[PDB]
């Protein structure tokens, strides 16, 4: 067919009935050539037009751009499937399908060329289901493209990845209690990560601390509040903590018979200090208040490193619980 | 208050227009027309609040009638409509 | 259904960029109604700061409810007379709150022959005026039934070793303080 | 420096057709040209791609002009050379 | 805050930012507007208690330097309102004490003084590595401070006021502890000896160079450790004649002199709890007009 018009109403014929034929993978076992642009478009102004999420149709345009070698093209046919999705569905399934196109995306992100290192991002939208029926299915609208208006934004690498690690940290949370949902996704990083301390999950809220570029001020308050209960509270406590304590990977190189939680705990702080290291000693003077505020002497071997690491800032701190004698002895 | 809520949820699906077209209350003209023309001569409310209750539910719902629907002919008494009921103290 | 916590533009689950439907998106009422939230948590007047506080109040009675209010005064931030304890306005935050109840503390210690020291259930020998008064007890009961019905409050303002409230709330208790208040 | 490094691209993206055009305009003297370098290799690709727009522009709306189309494809022709 | 004591406290040149440099293991920046403060920054790298601050000019790229007890040199540079790493050194004979930026008629050369024995200068040159200039067997005992002298000053040269642009080389006073006051005077291509003179068998404090606006005038106030001060008045052409005149003696610990930024009033603080601020009267003398408490 040489005509431009006749080609193009053949392409609408053809995804009109292939819908009824059941035999949508002639795109993907053969190779389409002159003619791969106009059944883009062609399948784009159809998605556009009528249907959403009951058709198929974001499914085989990523099928096409990864057997045709194309990967922003399914990057942003997998983010248009996953805005469709949640305007759709908004449960547990809605977030489900949310978490898995973000992780589609990142993939198709991630998979391109090291010579790139960016990404575009428009707005769409979508209405209708099948022309041959009443118009109008639903009341809603679609959303146009301005340069004008800023629509049209530019993401890197960084915001995805930040983007992906609060949706995972949403669904920890959905699963801890499915009943959070719209809270977990209106809060901040900083709520998210006091809602895991709270939990009980130190790593994955150090986790995310690193990955928001923050502080680990609130893990270190939360790890020294649950020592300073350890430490205070006999066999029980320990083994009701011991459930949130062996889920921060215990792995340490110890002697056997060691089924302690202060010794765990102990472990898992130097552990952790010797993994990262505090930016100027503020999270010691931090662990330091916190145990003054409850009034538990500080442990030998963190005393003798103390000792070892610095000598002022313990007789500067000391002032604050009004201790004589200690720091008599420490300037003697 | 039952009775006079009619609804307002549309549907989710293309054979709804035919369904929607077929449209019930709104239909009957003279009804609204006989309603209006009641609520403008004013019935003898011994009632002052009561008759500011009535007056602001009238206009609140020819406010949503007017910004929701179409098939209408006259609204525009919501605004005195407002002023007497707060004239006469409906909360 | 009156203001919804996640605003009109929904945070979970992806959207787009339109708005001014219903249905699949928050209708017109629903962003009227947040608008007028909004507007009335940015500017409170002296005279409807007391009724504002009786609406909280009511708002607050359930727990979802009590939780999207107090994400709504948590979001309201602000710095201004009328939005700011007296004059109009609504407990921003527990910084704010804290600071407030420390300012009643140093008034009834000035007002006190003693100075920063707590005394015995005494009758009471408070001189703090009237508004800040009334300000004082509508905020402490808006509080009281805001984490009575959210009990997700008690819980997140414990965990608090090194702030600790709860020696100056038993140190106001112990303190000379009317019934109510006590 | 602050034009070839901000300007450009903020024109083309936020559609600033008219500033462009202005500040193109305002700073093609000769003796900025002849005074400042790099300017002939990073400004001028810009005036080129500026004037080629709007000689096209004209030639849509004045239908058929071979002697505005000869120059088109000559300046396009030598444009067609600094992408290195 | 600031709990513990306070030692400089610098604002930036329009009136917003305050730095404040304390001994407290913290360096915050608050906000000015509408006569409150409002937290918008919080620095800390260093070992020990920070000691002097000196700022620069947004036309030459926003640059902070900063000193503490600890021999180490920290410098940050402001992007986007956030201040992070620049240029880093460790590694003196003594602690750094001194810090300052030459003028904006020179460029952004900065100047370490310490009791170390050495003279190193720090060059900003270009958009990235800087140049170190060293100068040893200079002071027996060690330097102690380090006061700028622009070449804007009509005292210096008698030709500013003639539609003549005097040179703009680096030119500056020292005057440590080795009994020795000095000058350097970027010459021959690097520094050498200049001008030196002995007026002292101990320890000098700090020293106060006048910025003078439109004063024909080069005056450069002194301050020891005995509460011994020497006034430096030139009004010469080419060689400047420093006269070791003396003023408002003291026996207590004074410590620094401050000239106003366009030398107007002169500010000195010791172990007095008085600051007396002079002023040039209209009869080419001294007098002072206002006090303050410490």
């Amino acid at each position: 067919i040489p005509d431009t018009s006749r080609q193009l109403d053949c392409l609408r014929q053809l995804v009109v009935v292939l819908c009824e034929r059941s035999q949508l993978q002639d795109l993907v076992e053969f190779p389409y050539v002159n003619l791969h642009n106009e059944v883009v478009g062609i399948i784009e102004s159809r998605a556009r037009a009528v249907d959403l999420m009951t058709h198929n149709y974001y499914e085989l345009l990523y099928a096409f751009h990864i057997y045709r070698h194309n990967y922003r093209k399914a990057g942003t046919v997998m983010f248009e499937y996953g805005m469709r999705l949640g305007r759709e569905v908004r449960t547990l399934r809605g977030l489900q399908k949310q978490v898995n196109s973000y992780l589609a995306c990142l993939n198709c992100l991630r998979l391109i060329r090291p010579e790139y290192a960016w990404i575009v991002q428009p707005v769409s939208g979508a209405v209708y289901e099948r022309p041959g029926a009443s118009p109008k299915r639903n009341y809603d609208g679609e959303s146009s493209a301005v340069p004008s208006s800023s629509q049209i934004e530019i993401l890197e690498l960084r915001d995805l990845e930040k983007e992906y690690v609060l949706a995972q940290t949403r669904l920890t949370l959905a699963k801890h209690n499915p009943s959070t949902a719209a809270i977990a996704g209106s809060s901040a990083a900083e709520e998210m990560v006091a809602l895991l301390v709270q939990a009980g999950l130190f790593d994955t809220a150090i986790s995310l601390c690193q990955t928001f570029k923050l502080g680990l001020t609130s893990i270190f308050e939360g790890l020294a509040c649950k020592c300073i209960r350890l430490q205070q509270g006999g066999e029980a406590a320990q083994a009701e903590a011991w459930e949130w304590l062996a889920a921060n990977q215990l792995a340490t190189v110890i002697t056997t018979k060691e089924s302690s939680a202060t010794d765990e705990a102990w472990r898992l702080m130097i552990s952790y200090l010797d993994k990262y290291e505090s930016k100027n000693t503020l999270y010691h003077h931090c662990i330091i208040n916190k145990l003054l505020s409850h009034g538990v002497p500080l442990p030998n071997w963190l005393i003798n490193r103390y000792k070892a690491m610095d000598a002022a800032e313990l007789l500067r701190l000391y002032l604050k619980y009004d201790l004589l004698e200690e720091a008599a002895e420490l300037v003697l | 208050l039952y009775c006079l809520d009619v609804g307002f949820l549309e549907q989710g699906t293309d054979d709804r227009e035919e369904l929607m077209k077929q449209a019930s209350m709104f239909m009957d003209r003279q009804y609204i027309a006989a309603i209006h023309n009641r609520l403008q001569n004013t019935q003898p409310w011994k009632s002052p609040g009561m008759q500011a209750t009535v007056r602001l539910a009238w206009a609140l719902a020819l406010r949503g009638i007017s910004q929701f629907s179409e098939v209408l002919e006259f609204s525009e008494a919501d605004e005195p409509m407002a002023e007497i009921a707060i004239g006469g103290n409906v909360f | 259904e009156y203001w919804c916590p996640t605003e009109p533009l929904q945070s979970t689950s992806l959207m787009g960029s339109f708005l001014g439907v219903a249905h699949q998106r928050p209708p017109q009422r629903q962003v009227l109604l947040s608008k007028f939230v909004r507007q009335m948590s940015d500017l409170l007047p002296a005279t409807l700061y007391l009724p504002y506080l009786k609406m909280l109040r009511g708002l607050a009675s359930g727990p979802q409810c009590a939780h999207y209010c107090f994400s709504l005064l948590k979001a309201n931030g602000g710095s201004s007379a009328e939005n700011l304890q007296a004059a109009g306005g609504s407990p921003v935050s527990w910084d704010h709150f804290f600071h407030s109840l420390m300012l009643y503390h140093e008034h009834l210690r000035r007002d006190l022959p003693n100075t920063d020291n707590i005394h015995q259930r005494h009758p009471p020998l408070r001189g703090i005026t009237q508004r800040e008064l009334d300000g004082l007890i509508a905020c402490l009961q808006l509080t009281c039934t805001i984490i009575d019905w959210s009990e997700s409050a008690r819980l997140a303002l414990c965990e608090h070793a090194q702030w600790m409230p709860v020696v100056v709330i038993l140190g106001l208790l112990q303190c000379s303080i009317p019934p109510l208040l006590k | 420096k602050l034009v070839t490094r901000h300007l450009a691209a903020d024109a083309v993206i936020n559609e600033n057709y008219r500033y462009l055009r202005g500040f193109l305009g305002e700073l093609a003297r000769p003796e900025h040209c002849k005074h400042i370098q790099d300017w002939e290799t990073a400004g001028k690709v810009y005036l080129d791609y500026i004037s080629v727009i709007e000689m096209l522009n004209q030639i849509r709306q004045d239908e058929c002009s071979g002697g505005e189309l000869e120059k088109l494809h000559t300046k396009v022709m030598s444009l067609c050379k600094w992408v290195e | 805050s600031h709990e513990d004591m306070i030692h400089d406290a610098q604002m930036d040149y329009y009136g917003i930012r305050l730095a404040t440099c304390s001994s407290d293991r913290s360096v915050k920046i608050f906000d000015v507007k509408n006569g409150g403060q409002i937290l918008i920054a919080d620095l800390r790298g260093h070992d020990g208690p920070v000691w002097q601050v000196a700022w620069a000019h947004p036309m030459y790229g926003n640059i902070l330097a900063s000193c503490s007890y600890d021999r180490k040199v920290i410098i940050w540079k402001e992007e986007n309102g956030t201040w992070e790493k620049t240029y880093e050194y460790t590694g003196h004979d003594s602690s750094v004490n001194s810090v300052c930026w030459a003028p904006h008629d020179f460029g952004l050369v900065l100047a370490c003084g310490s009791s170390d024995g050495a003279i190193s200068i720090l060059t900003f040159t270009g958009d990235g590595p800087w140049e170190v200039k060293k100068i040893s067997n200079a002071h027996t005992i060690g330097c102690n401070a380090v006061s700028w002298a622009p070449s804007v000053i009509p005292g210096s040269l008698v030709d500013q006021p003639s539609s003549q642009k005097p040179n703009y080389i680096k030119r500056f006073v020292s005057g440590g502890c080795d009994n020795l006051v000095k000058i350097w005077r970027e010459e021959d291509g690097q520094w050498k000896e200049d001008q030196k003179l002995e007026a002292h068998s101990d320890w000098v404090r700090d020293v106060a160079w006048a910025p003078s606006i439109g004063l024909p005038t080069s005056t450069i106030a002194s301050c020891s450790q005995d509460g011994r001060v020497y006034i430096w008045t030139s009004d010469d052409a080419a060689t400047n004649c420093w006269t070791p005149k003396l003023l408002h003696k003291f026996n207590d610990v004074v410590w620094h002199v401050s000239w106003s930024i366009t030398a107007n009033i002169l500010a000195v603080s010791g172990g007095d709890n008085k600051v007396t601020l002079w002023k040039e009267s209209v009869d080419g003398q001294w007098a002072c007009i206002s006090d303050v408490n410490k």
